[PDB]
């Protein structure tokens, strides 16, 4: 704990500051200027709220890593673990919902007239938070604090057999947060790009081809950031669960770098989604 | 013939020059300026999903009608925020709406060239079409009830008409404007009205005789709006060159000119308070500026309309001002 | 505009009967609907109310629970469901249309009334019971209340009715400042809270009937005794 | 509140529900503006699509409601009422190809084709129509074929030096209408040579409207 | 996710 | 013929009695000063008299 | 409706009779002889109960097809649709749970000592029925009866937009009942076969190799019956949802044959699982 | 050797063996 | 599944 601990704590501190600043800045712009009169801005606000609540659990994890024990109590252990496991699925389901929104907006326009309404966006977002409550509530019930080697440990306790329900939780989180979201986002945005290049309006001239290349580049950056951020931490958790690995300094550095990338995606979702949004660009340009 | 007309116009201009001796701005130096006049929103009225074009105040000062592109004339309760009536419209495009002095009837008109009169005190309980006035070759731009049986309409075929509602035909035809007539207002004694057109002229009319009394040519481009002063001898006029001009019927010349440098947007509507001291106008820069009849300065600033201001009217007793904008909200300013 | 009632006749006590009133010549879906009952040798009495769109439903305290009110807008028929009738329900039931907005005239059109015979709170006070009058002189009719009807918005919810003998009752004066549509300038209402006065100049033989004062400040609606004139 | 105030608030909420339902019905429906001269063939193209104020046409193609507003009856100054049509999906601008030989019957001093070019120049460069695409229809193509065979295109417009060919003259007149656009990046011109078949004429409008809705959805998402 |  | 109608309407407009602008200005100022107290917009109304109130 | 209707009604009648006879015969043998003292017999009993409740909804569908309208009422429409959609997922989750049970029993024996207990089997089966209640309850809420062309129609009504929630229900049922179960069953039984051939005891002699071939053949028959039965109806529902197809007699015959195979798997699950079970073979042989 | 015995017991318990 |  000479250089590595300070490096890890500084990394998570920078990640937490950037994430909270971006999330509350996007929520401040939406509240003070937009006031949620459009469906896409409601999705961006719910994304910013889910990412802010996911980033809020990070200083508790930083204090838990630096001290080595949990002094916050059993109730706050339950609340912070429930908020973390709840809002990761909330943010990822919001990402999938925005992917489905853009797919319906491009490929099925006549039905997008039915779909892209503020009431439907509120109903689907409330359904997304309710579907995230299915992983939020039992994780809140199972979390307790147990004394391990004289140090309080804030973790999840499963009914007997512990190994079956623990691997079931890990594999269900892995599938429902990685396997289905990467496939849904990849297929919806790929068919979206195919429909956009099929559009006669986007082709035809050099300026319109430049704007089409910019839109396709933005979509590929979104999909690439999502895959590159959530892939290593999920594969590394699966490898750690399957095969027991000896504790090493480089092993710990790779573990905290993968967790840092996993939270870094939630930090950079405002930068990709709201800051690069042209309507918000006009909002910043006017003010 | 034409040269004789030019000589007669020169003679009228010379008579106007000879009549004027003192500028009105020099005379109004004695009276004190009103100062800052601050108006806060009292009610926020909803229920429109489309662009609002017009609103007419009730005589009781509580009821008001509103015209929108959703196919609805919606009659409101200003105090309690309730919707008194909701009139489904046959033609979606509507550019004007009037409320009767008795409170019995509600008119509307627009691009369909049809003036529909809606009865409100029927025994059936649904606001149905009473009489459809037709015969306009141009779009209706303004209509105002003289009575429950008489209504004066402005149209786009350069023709203003007086309509016998019970007969269903026009009684007196008014013609003479080069260009469509954008608006009209009724005098309090209701024996005369003045209408401004797009040849930068506003012509005073007589309901009884049917001939043009006066004509004022002090505007640069065109007239979107016109409203009488409460005594019936003056009228401020709204134009697209960011100017407002006040014309006296008896003096037969321009009283005052309202202008400001950074404002280049046109005026959609003008109105007067109960005293007539305050001149309230609606502009295209999303801002409504309250003016003064005599001192010719800016007494207050009304903001908060997201989209462009279509219309503005000050109520009968002067208790409230509701401004019409394109953002599908009417806001009441006291 | 016409309201006719069906489903009357003799009903055994403890039984059930379902009334239906059909509406014609007006938009049934936009009016709130009242039921008013009348004893043979007593005044009128309120039963129930349903709003337009079935948003709110009110009953009197004496008729709560036993009576069920419903309405169907595509069929334009008002339904009253009666369960466990008693010996005090021998009354004639009226259907009333009532629109509610600023400047509206509710209780304007009254039904014809169906006969139902069975065989085994703001108190409105009529000071007088019967006054012999002559056609031509001014007639003074006074009604009193148990609560001040002057609401804070300025409206005084007192409605005046005339029930001609052998005919349906009609509205005369609503909210004490406004005459009903179809009522001449012979009727005029005046007074204040807890003390009201009705004046009838140029008395007519058609004006002779039973006069009711009705409050509309809060539910349940409680009526007057009924001032009857004679010649 | 009193009982009548409560019932008036209930009536106002029912009117709010009816207005919300009517606005949700009206927001789905597509509004189209019909423009052109009187002899361009507005009646013909409208009656093909179906199978003195504003003529409103309602037709449904592939679960999409269309509103077409015919403004040809009005003789008033267009500049004062053109600001009402700001929130429109697309502009249907119909002209006839055979108008170049037919002189205008107003002053007998100007070709109808150049009047239609000035009409398209006034509509396309309007400040209220900046992102509204124009759906161009070129009418009377068989009469244009017979007329171009009998009389050359060179007489109406002196500067054009292209050879007398039906396809070449049609493509040049299409490019001539496209040249009038001064803001080509945010405004599409959809040009179709009008045929006898109703299905192709409706399908072209459906494709253009679908592309406009795709563009508007990209605007709302903000990727564009 | 995960917790530490 | 239309030009003759324009000349006739111009001749009808020309023969009109015009009063002094100063007297009409004094009438305008008198009407503005006299009805200043009645106007609710000029002088702020107390909240009890005001029908529009905060809810 | 001359030969085709009679053929379809006779086919569904034979399917319903065989399924109810097999399911109640397996439940009768388990109640009268086994009395559920072993975990695998508890899984077989829950499989038989789920298949019996899924086959019970078939005469209502037969009467609905023969009459063309639903005379049973709104409440029984809700109950029968909820039981059908509930017990298909219940039977498929029971199949996946038995696959996981056999995978843990072969590959992880020391942990199978923890896993293969009657208490754990009761807990996991109650969790399977509770997870099936997540698709059971909202389908019960949404089902109503609407008059279509003078005929009552017993179906599901979705909130606006109807197309989005309808395709969401179809795709969620398709994924959660086909894509994940075929992969879980295929991978678990394939690694099970690899571990069984890895076992020294099963190899070595001709009789032991014959028994190993019989076990591998039984496993491949189970996986083949599951895939061959549930694959065509799911692919045909996806093709019908995506592409509108003209109504044809052969189209209707293929539709009812795919639904007949889908219920035929639930009918033949007793024959594959309980009748071919060697413990039940001993139970029949003794009595 | 013990693991194979437990595998045989589990296979007998399932009844595939 | 499915229903008919
Ligand atoms: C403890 C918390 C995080 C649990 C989840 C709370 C849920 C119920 C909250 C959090 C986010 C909220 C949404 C945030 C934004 C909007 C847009 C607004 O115009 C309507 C309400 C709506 C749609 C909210 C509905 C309720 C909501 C979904
Ligand atoms: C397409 C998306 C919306 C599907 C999401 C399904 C989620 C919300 C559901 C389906 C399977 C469910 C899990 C099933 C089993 C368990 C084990 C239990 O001990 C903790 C809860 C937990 C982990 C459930 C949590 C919620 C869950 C993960
Ligand atoms: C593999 C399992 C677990 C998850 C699969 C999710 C994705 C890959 C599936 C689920 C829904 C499917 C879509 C269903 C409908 C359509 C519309 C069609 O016109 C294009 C293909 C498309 C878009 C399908 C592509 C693949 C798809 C997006
Ligand atoms: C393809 C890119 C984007 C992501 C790659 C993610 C995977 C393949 C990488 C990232 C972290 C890596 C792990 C980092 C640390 C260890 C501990 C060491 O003692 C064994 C190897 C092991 C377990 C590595 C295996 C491979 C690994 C899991
Ligand atoms: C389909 C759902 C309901 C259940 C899925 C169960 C599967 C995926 C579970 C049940 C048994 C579990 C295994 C049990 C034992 C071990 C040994 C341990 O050192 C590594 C994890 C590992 C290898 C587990 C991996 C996940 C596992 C195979
Ligand atoms: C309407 C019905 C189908 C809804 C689901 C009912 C659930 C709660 C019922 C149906 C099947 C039942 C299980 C069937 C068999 C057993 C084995 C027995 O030794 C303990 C109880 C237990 C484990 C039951 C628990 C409760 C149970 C899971
Ligand atoms: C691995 C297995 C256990 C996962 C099973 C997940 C199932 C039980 C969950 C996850 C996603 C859920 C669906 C999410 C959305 C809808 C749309 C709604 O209008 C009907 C319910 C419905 C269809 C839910 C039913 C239950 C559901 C399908
Ligand atoms: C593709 C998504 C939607 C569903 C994937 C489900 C299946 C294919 C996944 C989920 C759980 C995974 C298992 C997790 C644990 C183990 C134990 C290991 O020693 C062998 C591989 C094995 C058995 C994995 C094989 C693949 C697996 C069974
Ligand atoms: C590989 C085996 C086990 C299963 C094959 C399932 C699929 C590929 C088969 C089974 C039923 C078949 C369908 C049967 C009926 C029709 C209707 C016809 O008008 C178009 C082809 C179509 C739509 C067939 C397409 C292919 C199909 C969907
Ligand atoms: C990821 C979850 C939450 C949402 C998934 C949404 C996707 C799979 C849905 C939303 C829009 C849907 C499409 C909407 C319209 C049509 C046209 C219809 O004639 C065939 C089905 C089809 C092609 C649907 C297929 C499924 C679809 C693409």
């Amino acid at each position: 704990s000479m250089i590595t601990a300070i490096t890890i704590m500084a990394l998570y501190s920078i990640v937490c500051v950037v994430g909270l600043f971006g999330n509350f800045l996007v929520m401040y712009v939406i509240v003070r200027y937009t006031k949620m009169k459009t469906a896409t801005n409601i999705y961006i606000f719910n994304l910013a709220l889910a990412d802010a609540l996911a980033t809020s659990t990070l200083p508790f994890q930083s204090v838990n890593y630096l001290m080595g024990t949990w002094p916050f109590g059993t109730i706050l252990c339950k609340i912070v673990i429930s908020i973390d496991y709840y809002n990761m699925f909330t943010s990822i389901f919001t990402l999938c919902t925005m992917s489905v929104d853009r797919y319906i907006a491009v490929c099925h326009p006549v039905k997008a007239l039915d779909f892209r309404t503020p009431r439907n966006a509120k109903i689907i977002n409330v359904c997304n938070w309710i579907l995230s409550s299915a992983i939020g509530l039992p994780v809140m019930f199972m979390a307790t604090t147990k004394y391990r080697q004289g140090s309080i440990d804030c973790t999840l306790t499963f009914s007997h057999p512990t190994w079956y329900w623990e691997n079931l939780l890990k594999i269900c989180v892995f599938i429902f947060a990685f396997i289905m979201p990467v496939l849904i986002i990849t297929v919806c945005y790929g068919l979206m790009i195919l429909r956009l290049k099929s559009v006669r309006m986007l082709s035809g001239s050099k300026e319109k081809d430049r704007n089409l290349r910019r839109i396709t580049r933005m979509v590929l950056v979104v999909v690439a950031v999502f895959i590159v951020c959530w892939t290593p931490i999920h594969i590394y958790v699966i490898i750690k669960a399957l095969v027991t690995i000896p504790e090493t300094t480089f092993q710990t550095v790779s573990w905290h770098f993968c967790i840092a990338l996993g939270y870094t995606n939630s930090c950079l979702n405002p930068v990709l989604y709201a800051f690069l949004d042209e309507n918000f660009k006009r909002c910043f340009r006017e003010f | 013939l034409r040269q004789e007309a030019e000589q007669l116009k020169n003679q009228i201009r010379d008579a106007r020059k000879a009549c004027a001796d003192a500028t009105l701005s020099q005379i109004t130096n004695n009276i004190d300026p009103v100062g800052r006049i601050q108006m806060r929103t009292r009610r926020t009225l909803r229920g429109h999903l489309a662009k609002i074009y017009a609103m007419h105040w009730g005589t009781d000062s509580r009821l008001l009608v509103s015209a929108s592109q959703d196919g609805k004339l919606i009659i409101w309760d200003s105090y309690t925020t309730n919707k008194v009536h909701a009139i489904p419209l046959r033609s979606s495009w509507v550019m004007t709406c009037a409320y009767a002095p008795s409170g019995n009837y509600v008119a509307c008109g627009g691009l369909d060239n049809i003036c529909s009169i809606y009865n409100l005190k029927t025994r059936e309980g649904n606001v149905r079409v009473s009489r459809e006035l037709a015969g306009h070759t141009g779009y209706l731009s303004c209509c105002r009830f003289l009575d429950d049986n008489q209504i004066v309409t402005s149209s786009g075929d350069t023709t203003c008409a007086l309509w016998d509602i019970e007969t269903g035909q026009q009684t007196t035809t008014f013609t003479g404007h080069t260009g469509d007539v954008m608006s009209l207002s009724l005098a309090p004694d209701t024996r005369l009205f003045v209408s401004g057109a797009c040849d930068a002229s506003a012509k005073l009319w007589d309901v009884r005789e049917g001939m043009c009394r006066q004509t004022f040519t002090g505007h640069e481009s065109d007239i979107n709006a016109i409203c009488f002063f409460p005594n019936g001898n003056a009228f401020a006029t709204g134009s697209d060159d960011a100017t407002c001009r006040l014309f006296d019927l008896r003096a037969d010349q321009e009283l005052m000119t309202y202008s400001h440098d950074n404002i280049i947007c046109g005026i959609t509507s003008v109105s007067f308070s109960k005293s007539g001291r305050l001149l309230l106008a609606g502009y295209d820069d999303f801002n409504c500026n309250v003016w003064d009849a005599l001192k010719a300065d800016r007494a207050g600033v009304l903001a908060g309309h997201d989209n462009r201001v279509s219309c503005l009217g000050v109520t009968d007793d002067g208790m409230a001002v509701a401004t019409g904008s394109w953002d599908s909200f009417l806001k009441i300013w006291n | 505009v016409q309201l006719v009632e069906s489903g009357g006749g003799l009903v055994q006590p403890g039984g059930s009967r379902k009334l239906s009133c059909s509406a014609s010549g007006f938009a049934f879906s936009s009016f709130g609907m009242h039921w008013v009952r009348q004893a043979p040798e007593k005044g009128l009495e309120w039963v129930a109310y349903i709003s337009s769109g079935s948003g709110t439903i009110y009953y009197a305290d004496t008729v709560k629970g036993r009576f069920t009110i419903s309405r169907d807008d595509p069929k334009n028929t008002l339904f009253l469901q009666m369960t466990s009738l008693r010996s005090e329900d021998t009354a004639m039931y009226y259907c009333v249309r009532s629109i509610y907005y600023y400047g509206s005239s509710p209780f304007d059109f009254w039904g014809q009334g169906t006969t139902l015979t069975v065989s085994a709170d703001i108190v409105m006070t009529q000071a007088t019971s019967s006054v012999p009058v002559t056609p031509g002189e001014s007639v003074s009719i006074s009604c009193r209340s148990s609560k001040s009807l002057l609401h804070s918005n300025g409206n005084t919810y007192l409605y005046w009715f005339l029930q001609r003998p052998g005919q349906s009752p009609q509205l005369l004066i609503y909210r004490m400042s406004n005459l009903a549509s179809g009522v001449p300038d012979r009727f005029s209402g005046s007074g204040s809270g807890t003390a009201f006065t009705l004046t009838i100049s140029r008395l007519e033989a058609e004006d002779v009937g039973v006069y009711y004062c009705m409050q509309h400040l809060e539910y349940p609606l409680t009526f007057g005794a009924g001032t009857k004139l004679e010649l | 509140l009193s009982a009548e105030d409560k019932a008036a608030v209930e009536r106002s909420k029912m009117i709010d529900r009816n207005l919300r339902e009517d606005g949700e019905k009206a927001a789905r429906e597509v509004k189209l503006l019909l423009l052109g001269a009187g002899e361009s063939g507005k009646s013909t193209i409208v009656k093909q699509m179906k199978i003195t104020g504003i003529v409103e046409t309602h037709f449904t193609f592939k679960d999409l409601h269309f509103k077409m507003f015919d403004v040809g009856a009005q003789r008033s100054e267009r500049k004062k009422w053109i600001h009402c049509f700001e929130g429109v999906t697309a502009i249907i601008f119909c002209v006839a190809l055979s108008d170049y030989d037919l002189v205008l019957a107003e002053d007998e001093e100007m070709n109808r084709m150049h009047e239609s070019m000035k009409l398209f120049d006034s509509i396309c460069n309007n400040k209220w129509f900046t992102d509204t695409s124009i759906i161009l229809f070129l009418n009377k193509k068989d009469l244009f074929e017979e007329k171009i065979k009998k009389s050359p295109l060179t007489i109406c417009y002196p500067e054009y030096a292209g050879s007398n060919t039906y396809e070449e003259a049609a493509a040049y007149i299409q490019c001539q209408f496209e040249d009038l656009n001064k803001r080509k990046d945010t405004k599409e011109i959809y040009t179709h040579f009008t045929c006898s078949t109703d299905t192709k004429n409706v399908q072209f409008v459906f494709d253009a409207v679908t592309d406009v809705i795709i563009k508007n959805n990209l605007k709302d998402c903000g990727l564009f | 996710y995960p917790w530490f | 013929a239309q030009a003759r109608k324009l000349v006739e309407q111009l001749k009808m407009e020309a023969n009109i009695d015009r009063i002094k602008v100063s007297k009409a200005a004094a009438d305008l100022m008198a009407y503005c000063e006299a009805h200043a107290k009645e106007d609710p917009l000029l002088t702020p109304v107390p909240a009890s008299e005001n029908p529009f109130r905060e809810k």
